[PDB]
DNA sequence: TAATGCTTGTGCCTTTATTAAAGAGGAAAGTTGCGGTGGATTAAAGCACCATCGTGCGGAGAATACGATAAGGCTCTTGCTTCATTTGAAGTTATTGACAGTTGAATCGAGCCGCTCAATTGGTCAATTATGGAGTCAATAAAGG
DNA sequence: CCTTTATTGACTCCATAATTGACCAATTGAGCGGCTCGATTCAACTGTCAATAACTTCAAATGAAGCAAGAGCCTTATCGTATTCTCCGCACGATGGTGCTTTAATCCACCGCAACTTTCCTCTTTAATAAAGGCACAAGCATTA
């Protein structure tokens, strides 16, 4: 798979900023947000895949994601 | 015809999206991006639906918090427009 | 056979909490019964606090059920609970707040 | 296999506090996760306290100290009061 | 006589104090402040000397980091002077 | 004891800011820094006194301070 | 009597690390010898990395002893070690850095 | 009583890396504290991994996973390589 | 002020989907009894912690002259918002096929536990070497010209 | 560019204190044996994940017009800075008094283990009611006048 980071469309980033209270948005903010989201997903997915590989599995479960989020101080409630 | 002055519709969406609890990013593009990122760590990986849902919830929560901090930084610089420098400052202070 | 929870006047299970504490002890550790009673008491107190705030939030919205939105409202509306519960609530959203300079 | 949770006890507490207000399944799961997190934090703090003082037994004193360390301010004070009351009632019965 | 332009001596102390590793706050006033603060939690507390030394080291490290973040915030607002609003912004982004 | 927060003199705060790379310092920064330091010391000392009271002691040791700092994500090296 | 450290080709004590891991185990946990060997290997590797960087920093300053200042310089000069070691080093100071706009 | 530390082994490692460079007492104490912190982190991660997978025994696989989780990037890669080499040498003896 | 488009709050029927209520049975908590470890108690020594005293000098407090930084205002121009049109891809539904997760049994590899030996590690002491202090010189930068 | 002056690195020598090397004990790691248990392997099978196809219609892409927000510049005034003088209290050295911390021995008290019972909690099933949808309505707001 390639260039899937562009699937996070500009309207989606605008909606996320609107939920965050942002009134005006610059043009480069979309690319900056895509890069930041890519970094965050890289970290979380790396930890989740490590957890999955330890369990000798090929399928990433919600438990692995929850543990990966908890490791980085980003605890999530609503998935176990 | 009829036009709203700039900043009014934006305030309307600020009010609308803060009251809701739905997900803002489309599910299928986010799933494809997650699979693309994960294929770098291990080939032939499979994902549970709940795993991708949790990833999306966490990612959007993180992005909303980062945008709140970015708006704080932008207001600090006597501006209403958020800029990449604001995001960079917020992430630097956060330790990222 | 009277349960320890009723002896301590609690709703949370003292026996299950004691078993969990025993399984979570390290290197031949021992857990007293009073420790389990104390743990159950704080767990039930925190549950009661969060549920009371969430029920008040639900009543303010004229609904008869608690949802993750109400839990988010209750937790972010209380300074102590906001400090204690730093985790993300799925489907909770954010507290409606717009800065003065943007209006 | 059976997965043990706190849903029944959360429901009893809710019926004590709000008799006419129910709770959704997602909210109940979130409450269960929150209680699990609090119990994990208390257990970790109690184990650390036991290790520091070379005391292998975890008693109500360790739980009280862990509550004072973990819970903030007035919340910690009220939690300590509730725990003390529960322990006194348990010992007197 | 001879006067240095403002900002020169300041830069000299920036260079001097960054190269050193000594403690910047006087020991006795910090000890008195620590005892005064601790007396609010428990009456008749005694302090081991190493405890006060560790408290001073941690406090000065925290203050130096906070001042670095404050300087970042001040530079963001196109200023060289740090202001209480900069400290407040830095602490808000840090979550304090 | 009273007015001991004033024992953190303005030259000391200026030196701390100089070590932090600050070139110009406002006049209210000193009071703001005193308040922030008081809050930080309150938190650390509260945790340290809790640790000391658990050990049934009257003297606060360096171990209590180290544990209190570690609890808040402010780990300190050089005192054990 | 051959030591396990010499068998594993290590300088850190494999037996002491195994004993510490056993005392840190929870609720009838078990620790293998290979686990202790692995732990000792990573501890020795991290020690070697930090000490090599600190020795290089000391040599750059024309001194023959490692001080907390040299440890601070070595740790903050390496991205991986800076990420790993977030603790405060007593007597380490700060890395000399002045922003461009303040000059 | 005797307080056990890592000073002897840190000195051996220093002599292997820098034969002519010494270390101060403060720096040695800081290194010992850093080693203790790393060991505590690895032990905590290994215990969490053992609890998650319901496997009471902690083996080299748990330590490898904990190293991958805790140590960052190339540092984790080199640490894993060193640990695997040490385990292979130990088993071959 | 004021009309007027306009978006959002608000009321009513659907229905549906999401929660409340019950049954078996199995999993686990309570009970009783006992052994043995651990926590509370008490006494003693030592050291460390606090309070006192003298002093004396380096750092802090305060005032002065002032330069340069921050804030305010004005302009302009360009970058971002809002609206309208087309489209193309996400969402829904129905289907399927196989991969992989999970459970259950045997069993063999391996870690715990005891006890003894002895070799490594830790505390203490004498010193020698690297580091800092003090002082003068030279190289560097800064400020007015 | 220059010259004069304040600052700091460097060079030297000497004090010194801080690390290094040696010696006794004590402590725990290694060795060897026995035993139980848990991690690995195999396999069945079912849960669900990925891939497919068709339809739809809603949100995304793009462009046009225009407005207002950000950046640059100029001014000013006030407020932090550098310097000098006085003083004051921190730091060092010496001392003593005691309290409180740590250790050791004793003892009792309470917690883990084991087996049995009984009863409470947890999937599965069925009914029910609260809320999101859909549709229409009212009104506070924004916009130009």
């Amino acid at each position: 798979l390639r260039d899937n980071i562009q699937g996070i469309t500009k309207p989606a980033i605008r909606r996320l900023a609107r939920r965050g209270g942002v009134k005006r948005i610059s043009g480069l903010i979309y690319e900056e947000t895509r890069g930041v989201l890519k970094i965050f997903l890289e970290n979380v997915i790396r930890d989740a895949v490590t957890y999955t590989e330890h369990a000798r599995r090929k399928t990433v479960t919600a438990m692995d994601v929850v543990y990966a989020l908890k490791r980085q101080g980003r605890t999530l409630y609503g998935f176990g | 015809p009829h036009r709203f002055r700039p900043g009014t519709v934006a305030l309307r969406e600020i009010r609308k999206y803060q009251k809701s609890t739905e997900l803002l990013i489309r599910k299928l593009p986010f799933q494809r991006l997650v699979r693309e990122i994960a294929q770098d760590f291990k080939t032939d990986l499979r994902f549970q639906s709940s795993a991708v849902a949790a990833l999306q919830e966490a990612a959007e929560a993180y992005l909303v918090g980062l945008f709140e901090d970015t708006n704080l930084c932008a207001i600090h610089a006597k501006r209403v427009t958020i800029m990449p420098k604001d995001i960079q400052l917020a992430r630097r202070i956060r330790g990222e | 056979p009277i349960t320890r929870s009723s002896r301590a006047g609690l709703q949370f299970p003292v026996g299950r909490v004691h078993r969990l504490l025993k399984t979570r002890s390290t290197a031949h550790g021992r857990v007293g019964a009073t420790a389990a009673v104390y743990t159950a008491a704080i767990l039930e107190y925190l549950t009661a606090e969060v549920l009371e705030l969430a029920g008040n939030a639900s009543k303010d919205l004229k609904v008869k059920r608690i949802s993750p939105r109400h839990l988010q409202l209750a937790i972010r509306g209380d300074e102590e609970l906001d400090t204690l519960i730093k985790g993300t609530i799925a489907g909770g959203g954010v507290i409606p707040h717009i800065h003065k300079s943007l209006i | 296999k059976n997965v043990e949770t706190y849903k029944i006890y959360i429901f009893k507490v809710l019926k004590q506090v709000h008799p006419d207000i129910g709770i959704s399944s997602k909210a109940m799961g979130i409450m269960n996760s929150f209680i699990n997190d609090i119990f994990e934090k208390l257990a970790q703090e109690s184990s650390k306290l036991a290790r520091y003082n070379k005391k292998p037994t975890i008693t109500s004193r360790e739980i009280q100290t862990a509550v004072r360390l973990v819970l903030p301010g007035e919340l910690a004070k009220h939690a300590v009061s509730e725990g003390t009351k529960a322990v006194t009632k348990f010992t007197s019965s």
